[PDB]
């Protein structure tokens, strides 16, 4: 600890060169630089040898271009302890020796050199940008000149800037100008001239791909500045280029690597979390060129497809300002598409009802409209519940199809919570007296491994928030109402107040709600708050139209009632629907009828059939 | 008129049984162009796109398509074509079709039939989700076939042709330009799922040819495919033989993580290879030391202290470089200064499996494991077998460690429980219990019952003896007469139960009917209602439940005995101890 080890150390490396263990008492060192076994202070001791023996080795090892076999291994001993400190006391000094040293190694940049120069610019960086003590400018003049040896080595000879990361002083006074130098060369102009020739050649493909593959690593860091001079910075009189330059991100994106997208993706969030720009650039992109093109690559990014679709769900989320109806019609189809791809996350799906719920908000608030639009308004208005039925009726029998195999998992969700688990009263007394994807997991080849969950708890949260969003929709559904004196209607108030047309598809789409959530309400192991669901999914149908109400309660008894002879939650729901004292003379009318059969062969039931008929 | 024929169609095709076209159906033929020609009209068109009104009817056919499917017996050409014409538009991805294939999968040569036939369809690249489907087919029939059997033995025991070495050799020799969503990938992942299933088989070197085509994979590098490919490799390595060179890469390709970690893979292929390369340990170190200098490599990689925690169950096994294994480890609890912990609780362990088969980091390690309490499970546990391995800082560094001071109230209590196994220790013990006199209390009681277990004698009766019982008893007095202490009574109850526990002898008793007294004050208070919340009956009910059961339990109901059973009246005015009078009676009986 600048003691009896680092006297013996600095002794045997007596000579600044020797062999291998030349190499290997020069690593081993800055280890323990970085991790020896306790810490009495050696540090601000340490580094007053170090920035000198760092000018003892940026002497020996000075430059670029190649020094390759013990050099740039001397420059790996250079980066190990580059880095291998912390800025913790008496850090300023030494910084102004390694100030010295900064500028020293300021240049060097092209072929086979930026490894122990950078380790040592974050430490320094980190150090210095913490404070904001001025000193940073001669960074960024070191910064600059750098990004004038870049170009040169780039543009000409047809890297890690982090710029904002290099700008960390969180004022920026000192102006955009040598980033916007960047800026505007990477976004006002096509970085690389293989891009308009390869854009127009779509409507890294070629062998031409690590200079692609520097652009993008490029102008991706470039993007990584420009939203800490978008969010606390606003710029005037640029606003022209920057959706072009979202749309020139949009065009390119390649994907051998993965945090490549998911940077560019939170940087697409940070974009996103503009206000103006989240304000301009929807009404005027076509957001459609972020399709599932938006998105590709390897299944890795299928992990990525939340955020992905999540930031573009807050996109619309936000751009909700009166988006067109063949352009709502677009996002219905695309997003409840999203939606309807339910093997990707409950979360995301979760989420992509909220958003379309509230889109169907906007579609009440811009559907509320044109007599000329208004049918296609209620076509849209038949969209949504031709979105919202087969949302639920595909992913409730979906759920339902998990059903049968969540037995298996109940043998699973039993089992690892069957897994899980007064003596001086006493002695005192006493001496002194599988045909689905579960075989696709019993597979040897998987990805992530078998995660748990309390699915009913999963499937409640699935069915209260999913029933939650369906109940306000048909609260939304007295609105698009014929004029029911087609029909004659005596009480034009109380008509057009509830339901008062469908399709013949859009009733069988209505009559599969029942025929699939009570058999949907299979799964309750063994509650009551799921018949207070059952109300509200009662509470939903209680906001419809009699004659349907009719009809499908004529499609639903025997359903019910045999269905019935499971379980007793069911009269709950029928306690339900005749309590409610509007379709109390409805519900009476079916059960009069299709009790009165079964009262013939009361004969002879199950004292449970007793009792349900009872 | 496209939607309304269909169900015309269906409507007949419900009343019909074999079909009323008995289950040949040429206008099924002339419906299945008619729907691509309705995809034709509907590129023209927009008014009503993806109506329901088609993708009902949609199913229909499909439904009506499938059964046919299952009422034919041509059990190859519809397959393909469904899905192709589920290609033309519109993707169903019939789950129908997936119970079909389910109802198809589970030899039947049918199936062998149906396998070269796969083999030619998914070859039969002509979209990609036309391709890509049947590789799902293709893979669970693969996987179906292996699962439910022994080992693949439909096939395995002689298939009759090599006809996948043949598709195999020609797929292995072809790694062809090595797809949107990442089909290719998904392709690959196919290709490796199928050769991880025949992995186990009876080729040999061909699977090692096979495998080197797989080197090719792992010459290929996306990230998810990259890990894959490595995944792919050690399924072959411990099935396969050897060579050192790529043993020891393939560790240091074990070296190499990554972000999105394949840990899950990481872990198997440690499970691979923890047993074989320690077997071939077994079997003969240069590895580890190349290994050590890799551990070296980790750039403050804690994957490597993980994988290292694993791979220690062998080393300690090996038993090398364990100290400096453990100076790293202290370094790595530098570092995290719970992860680490139970790194540290294993690296522990295997330092106490050896051993038992310095004491300054092992004390060093407690206090990390204080240090872990005061900064808020196991680690009670682990300073137990810490408390084992340090009777295989010295107590008194710890005078400021409320949480905190309770958790040291348990830590404590441990390290006196474990250094017990004294007589001038203990009070020393209580000069600093004493000292530190600040629940917290019944903590406090489990540590008096760990002083009471030190306060058992086994054979110094009246060897010299009670200062530091006196002097907690009467400060149980006194904090119990103030306000409010009847835990911290019963707590000196307890004290005085442990003491008549340790002791044959009134000075307690007088306080204690004076407890009873107030508890019985405490009683009417309590039943001032004939039936609050949960909590300060239920402790009355235990604290009257201890003071019911020593005052009776040694003998001499008092002078005031005539006070003792007017509480007992007021317990029967009272509704509960069901258990607790019918053994009081029954000693009294006694």
């Amino acid at each position: 600890m600048s003691l009896t080890e680092q006297i013996e150390q600095f002794a045997s490396r007596f000579r600044d060169d020797d062999t291998l263990q030349s190499r290997y008492s020069t690593l081993s060192e800055l280890y323990d630089i970085m991790e020896l076994l306790n810490s009495p202070e050696d540090y601000h001791f340490f580094l007053q040898a170090v920035i000198p023996l760092l000018l003892n080795q940026l002497k020996e090892v000075p430059i670029s271009y190649d020094a390759h076999s013990p050099e740039q291994k001397l420059r790996n001993s250079m980066l190990d302890i580059f880095n291998r400190c912390l800025m913790n006391q008496t850090f300023q000094p030494y910084a102004m020796e390694v100030l010295e040293f900064l500028l020293s190694v300021l240049p060097k940049e092209n072929e086979e050199n930026g490894i122990l120069c950078m380790k040592v610019l974050t430490t320094l960086f980190k150090s210095f940008k913490s404070i904001l003590q001025d000193k940073l400018d001669s960074f960024i003049r070191i910064i600059i000149q750098i990004y004038k040896n870049t170009p040169n080595l780039i543009n000409q000879t047809f890297l890690r800037s982090s710029m904002f990361s290099f700008k960390i002083l969180s004022e920026c006074p000192i102006t955009m100008v040598t980033l916007y130098s960047s800026y505007k060369q990477l976004t006002s102009t096509s970085l690389p001239e293989f891009t308009p020739l390869i854009m127009n050649l779509l409507n890294n493909r070629p062998a031409y791909c690590d200079f692609i593959l520097a652009q993008i690593k490029a102008t991706s860091f470039l993007a990584y500045v420009f939203i800490r001079g978008y969010a606390p910075e606003f710029l005037q009189d640029y606003v022209n280029f920057v959706p072009d330059l979202i749309i020139r991100l949009l065009q390119d994106c390649p994907s051998e690597l993965s945090s490549a997208r998911k940077e560019l993706l939170h940087a697409t969030r940070h974009i996103l979390s503009t206000n103006y720009k989240k304000l301009f650039l929807p009404k005027l992109d076509y957001l459609f060129d972020e399709r599932i093109l938006i998105g590709n690559g390897f299944t890795m990014h299928e992990t990525l497809r939340p955020l992905a679709y999540s930031t573009v769900a807050d996109f619309i989320h936000n751009i909700r300002s009166e988006l067109q109806l063949s352009e709502i019609e677009k996002t219905i189809k695309i997003y409840t598409g999203y939606l309807l791809d339910e093997s990707l996350a409950l979360t995301v799906q979760i989420m992509s009802a909220k958003l379309l719920l509230n889109l169907v908000e906007r579609i009440l608030k811009l559907g509320k409209e044109n007599p000329q639009e208004a049918p296609r308004a209620k076509k849209l208005l038949m969209i949504i519940i031709d979105s919202y039925m087969n949302r639920f009726k595909t992913l409730n029998r979906q759920y339902d199809t998990i059903m049968k195999y969540y037995g298996r998992y109940e043998t699973h969700k039993k089992e690892k919570a069957e897994k899980l688990k007064d003596k001086e009263s006493e002695e005192f007394m006493r001496k002194v007296l599988v045909e689905m994807f579960d075989i696709k997991n019993y597979a040897p080849i998987l990805l992530l491994p078998t995660p748990t969950n309390d699915p009913i708890k999963d499937a409640f949260y699935l069915y209260r928030t999913l029933m939650s969003f369906l109940k306000t929709i048909i609260h939304d559904l007295k609105v698009f109402n014929p004029p029911p004196n087609e029909y004659t209607v005596a009480n034009p108030k109380l008509w057009a107040s509830v339901s008062r047309v469908f399709s013949y598809e859009e009733v069988i789409v209505f009559k599969d709600l029942f025929h699939e959530c009570i058999i949907g309400l299979k799964f309750f192991k063994d509650t009551k708050d799921a018949r207070e669901l059952m109300d509200y999914l009662a509470f939903m149908f209680m906001q419809m139209d009699n004659a349907t109400f009719n009809e499908i309660i004529e499609q639903e008894l025997p359903f019910v009632y045999e269905r019935m002879l499971e379980d007793s939650g069911l009269l709950h729901v029928a306690q339900s629907f005749l309590t409610s004292e509007i379709t109390s003379p409805n519900f009476a009318g079916i059960l009069l009828r299709f009790l009165k059969g079964k009262l013939k062969d009361l004969g002879n039931v199950d004292f449970n059939t007793s009792n349900v008929l009872i | 008129f496209f939607t309304n024929m269909v169900d015309l169609f269906n409507t007949m095709v419900i009343t019909n049984g074999d079909e009323w076209l008995k289950k040949k159906g040429n206008m099924i033929l002339k419906l299945k162009d008619m729907l691509n020609l309705t995809l034709k009209t509907i590129k023209e068109n927009s008014f009503y796109i993806d109506h329901l009104q088609l993708n009902q009817s949609i199913a229909k056919f499909q439904a009506l398509y499938l059964r046919f499917t299952e009422l034919s017996e041509r059990d190859q050409n519809p397959l393909l074509l469904d899905f192709i014409d589920f290609s033309f538009s519109n993707g169903i991805k019939a789950s129908y079709s997936l119970k079909k294939f389910i109802f198809h999968n589970i030899n039947k040569e049918k199936q062998n039939n149906f396998i070269n036939d796969a083999t030619l369809f998914v070859l039969s690249d002509k979209l990609d989700a036309r391709i890509f489907v049947l590789k799902n087919v293709i893979n669970s029939t693969l996987i179906y076939e292996v699962a439910t059997s022994g080992s693949l033995k439909s096939y395995l025991v002689e298939d009759k042709k090599p006809k996948w070495l043949e598709l195999l050799h020609n797929k292995i020799w072809k790694n062809s330009n090595a797809d949107h969503h990442d089909l290719f990938r998904f392709e690959l992942l196919q290709l490796s799922a199928i050769f991880i299933k025949a992995d186990p088989e009876i080729i040999a070197e061909i699977k090692k040819d096979i495998i080197k085509f797989c080197w090719n994979f792992i010459k290929l590098e996306d990230t998810l495919i990259k890990q894959s490919a490595y995944l792919v490799t050690s399924y072959f390595i411990s099935k396969f033989d050897f060579p050192i060179k790529v043993v020891t890469q393939v560790f240091v390709a074990l070296l190499r993580s990554s972000h999105v970690e394949a840990r899950y893979l990481v872990k198997q292929s440690l499970d691979v290879l923890t047993p074989v390369l320690h077997e071939r340990m077994n079997a003969a170190d240069t590895w580890i030391n190349w290994v050590k200098r890799v551990m070296v490599e980790n750039s403050s990689s804690q994957n490597n202290i993980l994988y290292q925690f694993l791979i220690s169950h062998p080393d300690l096994f090996f038993n090398s470089r364990d100290l400096f294994i453990s100076n790293i480890i202290h370094h790595m609890n530098k570092i995290t200064f719970s992860d680490s912990h139970t790194l540290a609780i294993d690296l522990a362990s295997l330092i106490l499996y050896w051993e038992n088969k310095s004491l300054h980091l092992r004390e060093a390690c407690t206090a990390f494991l204080i240090r872990y309490v005061c900064a808020s499970e196991l680690g009670l546990r682990a300073i137990n077998i810490l408390s084992e391995l340090i009777s295989d800082v010295k107590l008194v560094y710890f005078e400021k460690f409320i949480l905190y001071y309770c958790m040291n109230a348990l830590d404590v209590l441990y390290v006196f429980f474990k250094n017990k196994t004294i007589m001038e220790n203990l009070p020393t013990i209580q000069n600093l219990l004493e000292k530190c006199i600040k629940d917290v209390q019944e903590a406090l009681q489990k540590v008096l019952q760990v002083i009471m277990k030190a306060i058992k004698a086994q054979g110094v009766s009246v060897i010299i003896e009670s200062p530091g019982k006196t002097f907690i008893q009467m400060l149980t007095s006194v904090i119990t007469q103030d306000l409010q202490e009847t835990s911290s009574v019963t707590a000196g109850v307890t004290l005085a139960w442990v003491l008549f526990m340790n002791f044959p002898d009134v000075p307690l008793l007088t306080p204690l009917m004076k407890t009873f007294s107030k508890l019985c004050k405490d009683h009417l208070s309590i039943s001032q209602p004939k039936d609050a919340l949960e909590e300060a009956r239920i402790t009355t009910k235990l604290l009257e439940k201890v003071l019911y059961i020593l005052s009776l339990k040694v003998s001499l109901l008092g002078d005031s005995r005539r006070p003792f059973l007017s509480t007992v009246a007021l317990l029967i005015d009272h509704s509960m101890d069901q258990n607790f009078l019918r053994k009081i009676v029954n000693m009294s009986r006694s």
